[PDB]
């Protein structure tokens, strides 16, 4: 439930 | 597919 | 072999052009019926797009996006004339001529542009609009594009009630009465109304319809206008002396329906004669004892009925039952069987001495086709994908066609055997003797053709009936036989 | 089936 | 009746049959299996010949070696394997590009193809050696192909489907081409030769029948035709009164007798469209005597139906055939290579010639753009989508990878320093000018230019034009949103001396090229459909050509400039002083892109200080104006106060992103990659750190849907020991950060559990890791 | 007034009424002074002008800032 691409 | 009319 | 793409008409000098691009290009012109087919080019001409035509001076204009050219002709013939070519007209793909200046559209440059008609010009083309996604073709919206005083059309006729013409009014280039045209049937002595075509030809079933087809392949009109029923029609059988097809209905899984509709001029909707019988997968009339004979899959039995309904009678149980063919001047009747074992079954018209005439090498023979001017007898296998022929003892099997595709219906008139095949959803025809001409009678069908028959204005085998006498001495039923009148019992007990 | 191979 | 020595006449006194043995093959190529059919008796007996075909179209044999050849239609090469699957080897490993058909001339041991994408008939060696083509004039989709090799005829045959179908003979030379069936055909699909009476059998996959007929067209029968049977048959091939076709819309291969049509029967099924079939048998190649065994031509020997000799002299694409007729010389004339999608022909110069066999085409491009030339060793250079460069040489061979361009982006342009041996790209991906080297057996490759901030950089490169003497590379550039305009600019090739030359109204600015002889920029604006002409001063401008649709490539030879229209689809030839007389060189030719002229340039003509002082560096030269040369390093590496020898870069700082990790000098003068950047597939990095005594670089990567992707890694500067640092436990969310302790060799990181956190440490070369902290 | 980049116009449509009417007023026609690629519009009530913001296209418009009589 974070940043990635 | 089947012999039908 | 011709594909023509872009159709143009001239009301005023009569003609019809249209372009084509497949193999062997070229602009071909013809009449307003497609009878007088000329060439006006064939050389120099790969892939043209478009034609367009000025009524007030006679020209076609053309466009080719695989040469780059932009051309013109006369409606008479001669030599083509470059109006614009180069590398900046890369696809010209519509054209259209207005007063002195043509106008056309290009796809690569997404422009509509406008030059001078005049070949030889070499002002630069004004562009009327630009990036436009997806160009295909330009036409003019305008009174003076489309003259309609008779002066101006050359005193064309058809102008006036449709030339008198019934169907159809195609004017002749040179000649002042129109050749009418007949959408369905042919056309009377009166030389302007259209009526049945009073001749021979194949009637076939459709979904929704009984449909009608000539013997000619060259003939494309229809001997009679589709008739419209209720349900999917499966079979059906011609009766001469009352001028009616006996033809069968699906409705539901399980619900089969028989009815029978006149070819008259009242052509009134069709006429049930039965209600809730089963599935029914073939019918043949007897013209000589009037009894309709029919098949019904779903219920294993092949029975018989009065042409008015009234005394119906079972004339034998059968594992698969299709097509029913009768022979009553020798007092004989055949049927298909394509259950747990396929073979073909002879029985007297009583359901007497049943006996198998051929049963081997069979596993789905779905048509069949009796030939009394040759004494032969004709079946069609869907499985093995092969028509055979046979003497009527079955001794002399022969093929006749190799690879039928998926048959069903099959009839023989003249020299030639007409079928229809549920796979390609077409009627082919070949010769009865050998199968040699084999040609496409339809285009692919946008349903599945789902029987055949003829239609015949001659009186077939016309043997004395010895049924009529004292109703044959029979209580009830009785029907012709190899010796003599057999009698039959009804269905609606035990007997 | 259209003719090119491809 | 009587047959050939071949064959034996039986007991019924008018049926032969072969001389004996060798139970004859059957061979069918299907997509992904060339399968055998060995007819031992009556029945059949099926295999795959080869086991590694990714889609075989055409098949033929040869009688004397035992050899099946095969085209295959994804690789874009011919192959060859023995009978028994043995010594599987290549024949042409580049320049095909859709073979419909192979024919093999057992007698002239010659290689005869037709190609549909090329429009072409050609020959070659039985071994690939010497490529011609053959026939070019009015083919349009040429597929069936046949040969008579035996003395007295030595005739070939082709079938085309274009937009006037027909078959045609000619000489196997080419000389004596007539047409012979044009009268009822729509699609010409497979042709067969009946040796022992004369006969061609061809098919029709539009009308579907099977005819037969004699060589000079008169005699034909139909074998069958108005019969359901034919569905869409793709290849014939006959044996002892019967023929065998493949049907590509029912699937199978079929027999029938060969006179009648009749006794019709399936061979076998197939999964996949049956596409071209084979016997092989000696009577499928009957012997002669060879007339060109005492010939002493160079290069191809080509038998030809021509009655004194039966033979005639040919010599691949690029040579002339000398006025000895026996001896054939290199064509050293130029010609233009005229890059499109999907493949870069070599057209001559002469507008009068339609040819485009000035070079063996390079077919499989992928994406074409741009294309680059060395004349010595004759190697052709384009940039391929995945980030690498390619070569071959224009005669078809040596077709390799060369080297991997940049591990950020694909590269757009090209231009190749021929003095240095040094070629000069641009990568708009990663926004930068580069180098990399030709000379030498190991490459070294620098970015020269970079996008920082200022008006001077690069924004978006598109073009690059290389001066080899006087030192200055020249490009075209889109600009950049709040940055630099779109321009023309150029630098010295070390990348020392930024300037801008011409900037105003370019705003769909195209590919630059530079006249050397005349010092003259040139550049197409398609915003404005013109091309303009510029002082590499940068003083004089001036719109040399109005009017254009989409300009894309364009080059300056000789009194001439050529530029290809990609909207027109058209190649055109001016006047470089003025449009003036405007040629069309091709036309009607789609996916149109960059061009260049293939010419003699030599070292001699022009010379610069790398290429008088070779060896001097010890990685990268590269030439600066008035004759000097500056030495260079390669990604990771700077140069030795000494000026020639490189070292690794001490200091610079590391940018860590999504796609890749990569290094900056300190020192913004320097726009070099100060570390071999860390991409590719599997790289998705939040945080990176340094350990800068041992020489590594840790980071983290981030993978929330595939696992494997989650952990730490290390990996020199250098691109050396790239190695897994933790790999085992990680929680739901990844490494969120990451410390190193350089002194104590502890390394500190954050697992991001769901609803936890932890804080860990792990020794370096060491299997003790703990947790620290443990919060909610 | 609005514009529609799809089509290369600038079209009115009248609030008054309850039937609405539209109309196309500048297309894009080969010349310099028609409509590119509309991006914004500005309109002058009085004194009956109308002001727009043209990207321009590869074709003989250019980038501009143009007016035009709200006719
Ligand atoms: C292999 O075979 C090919 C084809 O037969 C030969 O190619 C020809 O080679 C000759 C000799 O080099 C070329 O002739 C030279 O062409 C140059 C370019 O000319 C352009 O303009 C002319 C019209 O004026 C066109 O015909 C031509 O296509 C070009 O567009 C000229 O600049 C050269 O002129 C120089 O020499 C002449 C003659 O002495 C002088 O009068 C001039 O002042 C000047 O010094 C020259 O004419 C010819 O163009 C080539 N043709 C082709 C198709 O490219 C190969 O030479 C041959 N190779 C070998 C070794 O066998
Ligand atoms: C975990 O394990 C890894 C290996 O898997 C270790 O990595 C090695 O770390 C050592 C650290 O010393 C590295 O050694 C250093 O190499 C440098 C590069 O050498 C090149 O250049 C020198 C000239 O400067 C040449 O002599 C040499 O041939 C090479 O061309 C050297 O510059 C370093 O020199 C230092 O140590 C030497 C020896 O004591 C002294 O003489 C010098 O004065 C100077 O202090 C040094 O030799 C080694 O290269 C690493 N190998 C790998 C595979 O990367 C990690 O260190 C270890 N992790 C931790 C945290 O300990
Ligand atoms: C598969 O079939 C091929 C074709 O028959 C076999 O190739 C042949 O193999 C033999 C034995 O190795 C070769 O014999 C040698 O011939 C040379 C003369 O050319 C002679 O000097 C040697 O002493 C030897 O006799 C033969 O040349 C070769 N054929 C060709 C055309 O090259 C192959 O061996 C078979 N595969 C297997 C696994 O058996
Ligand atoms: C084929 O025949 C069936 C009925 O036998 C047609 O079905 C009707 O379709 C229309 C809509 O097109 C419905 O409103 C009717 O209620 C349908 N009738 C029944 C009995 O279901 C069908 O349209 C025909 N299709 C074609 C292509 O001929
Ligand atoms: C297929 O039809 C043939 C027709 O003759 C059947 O052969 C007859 O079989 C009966 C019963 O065994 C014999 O009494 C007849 O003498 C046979 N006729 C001849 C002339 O052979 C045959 O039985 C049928 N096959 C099947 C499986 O029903
Ligand atoms: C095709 O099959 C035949 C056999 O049906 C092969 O010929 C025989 O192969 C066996 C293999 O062990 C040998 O022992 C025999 O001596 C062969 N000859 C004969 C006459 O039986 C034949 O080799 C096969 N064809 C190919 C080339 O695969
Ligand atoms: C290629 O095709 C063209 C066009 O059919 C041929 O040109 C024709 O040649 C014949 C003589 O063979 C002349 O009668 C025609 O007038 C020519 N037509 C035109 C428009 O030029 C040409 O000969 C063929 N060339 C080759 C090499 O086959
Ligand atoms: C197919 O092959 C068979 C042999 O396997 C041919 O057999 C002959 O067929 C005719 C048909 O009228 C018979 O009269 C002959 O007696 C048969 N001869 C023999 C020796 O069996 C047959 O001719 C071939 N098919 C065609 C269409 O000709
Ligand atoms: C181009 O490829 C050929 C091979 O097709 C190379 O020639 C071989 O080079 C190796 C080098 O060790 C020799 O051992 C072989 O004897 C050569 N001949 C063959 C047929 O393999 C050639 O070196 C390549 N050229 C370049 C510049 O790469
Ligand atoms: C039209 O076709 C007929 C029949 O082929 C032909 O005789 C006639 O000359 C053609 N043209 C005219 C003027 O009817
Ligand atoms: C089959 O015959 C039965 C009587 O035996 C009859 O009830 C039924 O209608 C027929 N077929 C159907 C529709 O099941
Ligand atoms: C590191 O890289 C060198 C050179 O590639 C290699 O020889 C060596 O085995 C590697 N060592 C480790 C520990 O990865
Ligand atoms: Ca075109
Ligand atoms: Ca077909
Ligand atoms: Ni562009």
């Amino acid at each position: 439930x974070e940043e990635x691409x | 597919x089947x012999n039908x009319x | 072999v011709d594909m023509p793409r872009h159709i143009i008409v001239d009301p005023k000098h009569r003609y019809l052009f249209w372009a084509d691009y497949g193999q062997k290009p070229k602009i071909e012109r013809s009449f307003l019926d497609c009878t007088n087919r000329t060439v006006l080019v064939s050389e120099g001409i790969v892939t043209p797009r478009g034609l367009a035509m000025d009524h007030d001076t006679g020209y076609i204009y053309w466009v080719d996006d695989s040469l780059d050219l932009i051309a013109r002709i006369h409606l008479d013939g001669g030599e083509s004339q470059v109006v614009r070519y180069g590398s900046r007209y890369p696809t010209p793909y519509g054209i259209t001529v207005f007063g002195e200046s043509i106008i056309w559209v290009d796809r690569n440059l997404k422009k509509v542009f406008q030059a001078s008609k005049q070949p030889g010009n070499t002002d630069p083309p004004v562009v009327i609009r630009d990036k436009i996604n997806l160009l295909r073709d330009v036409t003019i919206f305008d009174e003076h594009a489309q003259p309609l005083s008779p002066a101006e059309l050359n005193n064309n006729p058809c102008l006036q009630s449709n030339g008198g013409c019934s169907h159809f009014c195609f004017a002749l280039p040179e000649l002042p009465t129109p050749r009418c045209g007949c959408a369905f049937g042919t056309l009377g002595n009166d030389g302007k109304s259209c009526a049945t075509s009073q001749e021979d030809f194949l009637i076939y079933s459709l979904n929704n319809s009984l449909r009608s087809l000539h013997f000619d392949p060259r003939d494309h009109s229809l001997p009679f206008q589709v008739i419209s029923v209720a349900g999917t029609a499966i079979a059906l059988d011609y009766d001469r002396r009352n001028n009616r097809i006996f033809f069968t209905q699906k409705l539901n899984s399980l619900r089969g329906q028989i009815s029978y509709v006149s070819l008259y001029s009242g052509s009134s909707s069709p006429t049930v004669l039965l209600s809730n019988i089963g599935v029914t997968d073939g019918i043949a009339f007897d013209w000589i004892n009037r009894r309709i004979y029919y098949s019904d899959f779903s219920n294993q039995t092949i029975n018989s009925m009065a042409e008015d309904g009234s005394n119906r009678a079972v004339i034998a149980r059968v594992s698969k039952p299709r097509a029913i063919v009768l022979d009553p001047c020798r007092g004989y009747m055949y049927w298909t069987d394509w259950g747990t074992n396929a073979k073909i079954e002879r029985a007297t018209l009583g359901g007497n001495f049943r006996v198998p005439i051929v049963n081997t090498s069979l596993v789905w023979p779905n048509g069949l086709a009796l030939d009394l001017e040759t004494d032969l007898l004709y079946w069609a296998d869907a499985s093995l994908q092969k028509i055979e022929r046979s003497t009527l003892t079955g001794t002399n099997r022969e093929v006749v066609v190799s690879t039928a595709f998926h048959s069903f219906g099959l009839t023989v008139y003249g020299q030639y055997i007409y079928w229809t095949d549920l796979y390609t959803r077409k009627i082919y025809r070949a010769n009865k003797y050998d199968g040699s001409d084999l040609v496409a009678m339809t285009t692919r069908l946008p349903t599945q053709p789902s029987g055949i028959s003829t239609v015949v204005k001659t009186q077939r085998q016309q043997c004395s009936n010895p049924c009529d006498q004292f109703n044959g001495g029979c209580s009830h039923i009785c029907a012709p036989g190899p010796n003599g009148a057999e009698c039959q019992c009804p269905h609606e007990g035990n007997w | 089936x259209x003719l090119x191979x491809x | 009746c009587a047959c050939d020595p071949e064959y034996t006449l039986e007991s019924d006194g008018r049926t032969c049959k072969v001389t004996g043995s060798e139970n004859p093959l059957l061979v069918v190529a299907s997509r992904d299996k060339i399968i055998v059919d060995n007819i031992t008796a009556h029945t059949h007996n099926l295999y795959s010949l080869v086991q590694d075909v990714s889609f075989v179209v055409a098949l033929d044999f040869d009688s004397v070696t035992g050899r099946v050849f095969w085209s295959d239609l994804l690789q874009g090469k011919t192959w060859s394997v023995f009978q028994n699957g043995t010594d599987k080897r290549v024949v042409h490993d580049s320049g095909l590009s859709v073979t419909e058909m192979i024919a093999v001339d057992w007698i002239g041991r010659n290689l005869y193809w037709t190609d549909y994408a090329l429009e072409t008939i050609e020959v070659s060696k039985i071994d690939g050696s010497h490529r011609t083509v053959l026939i070019s004039k009015n083919v349009t989709k040429p597929r069936g192909l046949a040969l008579d090799p035996r003395m007295g005829d030595n005739v070939m045959f082709w079938s085309d489907w274009g937009h006037h179908p027909r078959i045609e003979r000619a000489s196997m030379d080419g000389t004596m081409r007539t047409v012979i069936v044009q009268e009822k055909i729509y699609w010409p699909c497979g042709l067969s030769i009946d040796y022992p009476n004369r006969l061609i059998y061809f098919m029709d996959a539009y009308l579907d029948y099977i005819e037969f007929c004699d060589y000079d067209g008169h005699n034909r029968r139909q074998v069958i035709a108005s019969d359901l049977v034919l569905h869409h048959p793709h290849a014939l091939t006959l044996f002892e009164d019967f023929v065998y076709w493949t049907d590509r819309g029912t699937r199978q291969v079929m027999q029938a007798n060969k006179w009648h049509g009749g006794n019709q029967s399936v061979v076998m099924y197939s999964v996949h469209q049956p596409l071209g079939i084979t016997a092989i048998h000696p009577s499928r190649q009957p012997p002669s005597r060879n007339p060109c065994a005492s010939a002493s031509c160079s290069h191809l020997c080509l038998l030809s139906a021509q009655a004194p000799r039966h033979y005639s002299c040919a010599c691949p694409s690029g040579w002339n055939l000398s006025d000895d007729s026996v001896n054939c010389v290199r064509g050293d004339q130029p010609f233009l290579m005229s890059v499109r999608d999907n493949i870069i022909f070599g057209i001559s110069l002469d507008p009068e010639v339609k040819s485009n066999d000035a070079m063996v085409p390079i077919s499989g491009i992928q994406h074409g753009y741009d294309v680059e030339f060395d004349d010595s060793e004759q190697f052709i250079y384009w940039v391929e989508n995945p980030g690498e460069i390619h070569r071959v040489k224009t005669d078809g061979s040596n077709r390799t990878v060369f080297a991997p361009l940049s591990l950020l982006g694909s590269s757009l342009g090209l231009a190749l320093d021929w003095v240095s041996r040094n070629i000069y790209y641009t990568t708009p991906a990663s926004r930068s000018i580069e180098v990399l080297t030709l000379k030498g057996d190991t490459r070294y490759g620098k970015t020269l230019i970079a996008n920082d901030g200022t008006p001077l950089g690069v924004g978006f490169p598109v073009g690059i034009a290389v001066d080899p003497a006087r030192g200055k590379l020249y490009w075209s550039d889109h600009g950049t949103d709040s940055g630099v305009p779109a321009k023309i600019a150029s630098a010295n090739m070390d990348g020392t001396s930024l300037k801008i030359l011409f900037t105003g109204n370019l705003q769909h600015l195209e590919v630059v090229t530079l006249d050397i002889q005349e010092q003259k920029l040139y550049w197409a604006v398609t915003s404005r459909g013109v091309i303009e002409r510029g002082n590499v001063d940068g003083t004089e401008r001036m719109i040399l050509v109005h009017h254009l649709a989409h300009p894309w490539g364009l080059v300056v030879y000789g009194s001439f400039l050529y530029y290809s229209d990609e909207q027109y689809e058209v190649i055109e030839r001016v006047d470089k002083s003025s449009g003036n007389n405007k040629v069309v060189l091709r036309d009607n030719v789609p996916y149109l892109r960059g061009l260049r002229v293939y010419h003699r340039r030599n070292a001699a003509d022009s010379s610069n200080g790398c290429s008088n002082n070779p060896n001097a560096c010890q990685q990268i030269c590269l030439p600066v104006p008035g004759g000097m040369f500056s030495c260079a390093c390669a990604s990771g590496f700077k140069l030795s106060p000494d000026g020639r020898s490189c070292s690794p870069y001490n200091s610079f700082m590391v940018v860590s992103m999504l796609p890749a990790v990569r290094g900056f000098s300190l020192e913004l003068s320097d726009h070099s990659e100060a570390m071999v950047p860390v991409a590719g597939q599997g790289r998705n990095v939040l945080h990176a750190d340094v350990d800068v005594a041992n020489g590594f670089i840790y980071w983290c990567d981030f993978s929330s849907s595939v696992r494997s992707s989650n952990g730490i890694r290390r990996i020199k500067p250098d691109g050396s020991n790239f190695t897994n640092v933790v790999t085992y436990g990680i929680g739901a969310n990844g490494i969120r950060g990451v410390a190193l302790d350089w002194a104590a060799g502890n390394l500190y990181f954050t697992n991001a559990f769901v609803y936890e956190t932890l804080i860990e440490v792990l020794r370096i070369n060491t299997t003790y890791r703990r947790v620290l902290l443990k919060v909610s």
